[PDB]
């Protein structure tokens, strides 16, 4: 099930940005979803969870308050706000589904394509 | 600055066996749950490669094995065709409100 | 909330709340240690110490005795009542495999002095090993000294009093046990104090959010969970506990309700029943069914329902609750020859569909009897009245509030003949009495 999302850019330190998520999948609500980044040259890093609909979130401690998160289930979108910048934020953020297992724990799968976004300078 | 830990220095000649070392601590793995890997090559969006230590998906060969036990994972890959060349990551759930990811591993063959 | 009032079916189906999956079960084990109290005696004539320490004894003496198991298509009845013997099953399974004797010797040299000591078993699972030590502190720092030469009348009655405060929890615990013979229904306050049930939920396996539901939500948790004897070693007591696991929150869950609908023509009947009446909920993509009553609760907006009694089905089921006139898939109804008064009771609203024979009315609290009501499928929500009676029947309507709509529709049993309408039938699909209709016509 493929999924696409856009937002990011270059992007000067400091000021808010949206990233819209557009997912398309059979039904939408059952999915709980999160939020991950890669940076240039390094390791992947967890940014965000949020589940169903819009009540139970949380985030990375290094990005704690920093960032808002939101999901549409009617319009089939999602939502983030990006805020209060420094630098080393520049990465690739993927949008990634939570098909679970027979517990609590989830995998990313079906990733999407990814959306560059640029922080320094 | 990853706390799950794997050596990034694993390659070699096709056909032979290479194995992953993916260790944390008693808070990261424990017993209580497990690992997921997935692997990354470049130019692609990246998927998920092994999911509950054994379960393979759709879509994969049986090449690849993996294992969980006490607090350390391993993978074992066999019959290195070329285009298994990427990187590789674990997951966990540590219990300080985080879903910390692995160091990551890259694997090409000579 | 959303309800949808569907007329062509008779049906009511309720949306919008949020689901709570009883999925796991983590087990855990606690001791309480009591010391050598065996060899403690009181032969001084009669003392409020002496009948507490007999108490005490004749408790740990009857715990004993209970050494667990035996003391050493239609859908709903298919899944009658299966959910509390799959966890039976279970607690006794890892009950056994936790009653070995190399097993709680390992258990007891692991606990030492460190409270929360998680361990394993000979197959694997956490356990999470605790012991309470309060009252063998009490005997090791007070009460050794103060009994000598087996001198129980004492004057200092606040020893017997501290003594009875502590010990009130042992010989608690082990009256609920003789009362329920090792398989108590639910949790008590004595079993679980508040912070050894935060304790307990903060080592749960699960992601974040699954940890802070099941925090601010743990009074029926506690109801939920249950505990089973394992027995006397050394001078210790040791019992274990299954806690539930909630591992799929938030997804949008529905109830399904329906009355027989009785198209009727010069004393002509002929009365259909939906027969998947009950919840339904959503994980991973796939539909689960819930078609008992005890196995699921409510409570606020969240929904309560264990996955064991639960059958997983396909998404098109859904769409026999919107379009059964032109649907693919052959849910199941019931037919007959005759109506029944049953009272449908929406989580909102209510429905009453009686007939010929009886009478219905609404009423108020405030006022009364506002109005009757036509014979026929009739829906009524608690915006427009407080209470239905039926002859002498009344029935009460919550005042949850939400927003409604109604489907308007022709009834499916105004399209069938009751003339060449068959026999009575149990839980078959709505196409096989279109084609049983047919072929009886032929």
């Amino acid at each position: 099930v493929q999924l696409v999302e856009s937002g990011g850019g270059l992007v000067k330190p400091g000021e808010s940005l949206r990233l819209s998520c557009a997912v398309s999948g059979s039904m939408f609500s059952s999915y709980v979803m999160h939020w991950v980044r890669q940076a240039p040259g390094k390791g992947l890093d967890w940014v965000s969870s949020i589940t169903g609909g819009g009540n139970y979130i949380s985030y990375a401690d290094s990005v704690k308050g920093r960032f808002i998160i939101s999901r549409d289930n009617g319009r089939n979108s999602l939502s983030l706000q990006m805020s209060s910048l420094r630098v080393d934020d520049t990465a690739v953020y993927y949008c990634v589904r939570g098909l679970s297992g027979v517990m609590g724990v989830t995998w990313f799968d079906s990733w999407g394509q990814g959306t560059l976004v640029t922080v320094s300078s | 600055q990853s706390v799950l830990t794997q050596p990034p220095s694993v390659s070699g000649a096709p056909g032979q066996r290479v194995t992953i070392s993916c260790t944390g601590s008693s808070s990261n793995i424990g017993a209580g749950f497990d690992v997921h890997w997935y692997q990354h090559l470049p130019g692609k969006a990246p998927k998920v490669i092994i999911y509950e230590n054994s379960h393979r998906p759709s879509g994969v060969p049986d090449r690849f094995f993996g294992s969980k036990s006490g607090t350390s994972a391993s993978l074992s890959i066999s019959g290195l065709q070329p285009e298994d060349e990427a990187d590789y990551y674990c997951q966990s759930y540590d219990r300080g409100l985080d879903w910390v990811f692995g160091g990551g591993t890259k694997l090409t063959v000579l | 909330l959303k309800e949808s009032y569907l007329e062509e079916s008779c049906s009511t189906i309720t949306e919008g709340y949020l689901s709570v999956l009883r999925t796991g079960w983590y087990t855990n084990v606690f001791t309480l240690e009591v010391g050598d109290v065996e060899n403690l005696t009181c032969a001084d004539g009669p003392s409020l110490i002496k009948t507490e320490l007999d108490l005490t004894k004749s408790a740990l003496r009857e715990l004993r005795t209970v050494s667990a198991d035996q003391l050493a298509f239609v859908l709903g009845a298919i899944a009658l009542g299966v959910a509390t013997a799959a966890a039976v099953t279970a607690g006794v399974a890892i009950a056994k495999t936790i009653r070995l004797e190399s097993e709680v010797t390992a258990i007891k040299n692991a606990l030492k002095k460190t409270n929360e000591a998680v361990s394993t078993l000979g197959n694997g699972v956490r356990v999470l090993a605790t012991a309470v030590r309060e009252l063998k502190d009490f005997v090791s720092k007070n009460l050794t000294r103060a009994i000598n030469k087996n001198k129980c009348d004492i004057p200092d009655l606040k020893m017997a009093v501290s003594f009875s405060q502590f010990n009130r929890r042992f010989l608690n615990v082990v009256r609920q046990f003789s009362d329920n013979a090792g398989i108590t229904p639910a949790i008590s306050l004595d079993l679980m104090t508040d912070a050894e049930l935060a304790r307990a939920v903060s080592n749960m396996p699960t992601s974040a959010g699954q940890i802070k539901l099941m925090l601010e939500n743990r009074a029926m948790v506690r109801r939920k969970g249950f505990g089973i004897l394992i027995g006397v070693y050394g001078s210790s007591v040791i019992y274990m506990v299954q806690l539930p696991i909630f591992g799929v929150i938030d997804t949008p869950c529905w109830i399904v309700k329906a009355a027989p609908s009785c198209s009727e023509k010069k004393g002509n009947y002929a009365c259909l029943l939906r027969e998947d009446q009950g919840w339904y909920c959503q994980n991973a993509g796939s539909t689960v069914y819930y078609p008992n009553e005890k196995d699921c609760e409510t409570r606020g907006d969240h929904v309560f329902c264990d996955t064991a009694a639960g059958i997983n089905v396909a998404e098109q089921s859904k769409e026999c609750n919107i379009n059964i006139s032109t649907t693919n898939y052959p849910c199941k109804v019931s037919t007959g020859r005759h109506p029944i008064s049953m009272v449908a009771l929406s989580p909102l609203g209510a429905l009453v569909a009686c007939y010929k024979g009886v009478s219905c009315s609404i009423g108020s609290n405030r006022v009364g009897i506002i109005k009757q009501l036509n014979k026929g499928c009739s829906y009524i929500t608690n915006q427009d009245a407080d209470t239905v009676t039926i002859d002498n029947t009344v029935y009460q309507l919550s005042k949850v509030e939400g927003e409604q709509h109604v489907i308007k529709g022709r009834p499916v049993s105004s399209s069938f003949d009751p003339v060449k309408f068959p026999e009575d039938q149990f839980n078959v699909a709505l196409d096989q009495v279109f084609e049983s209709i047919e072929n009886s016509q032929a």
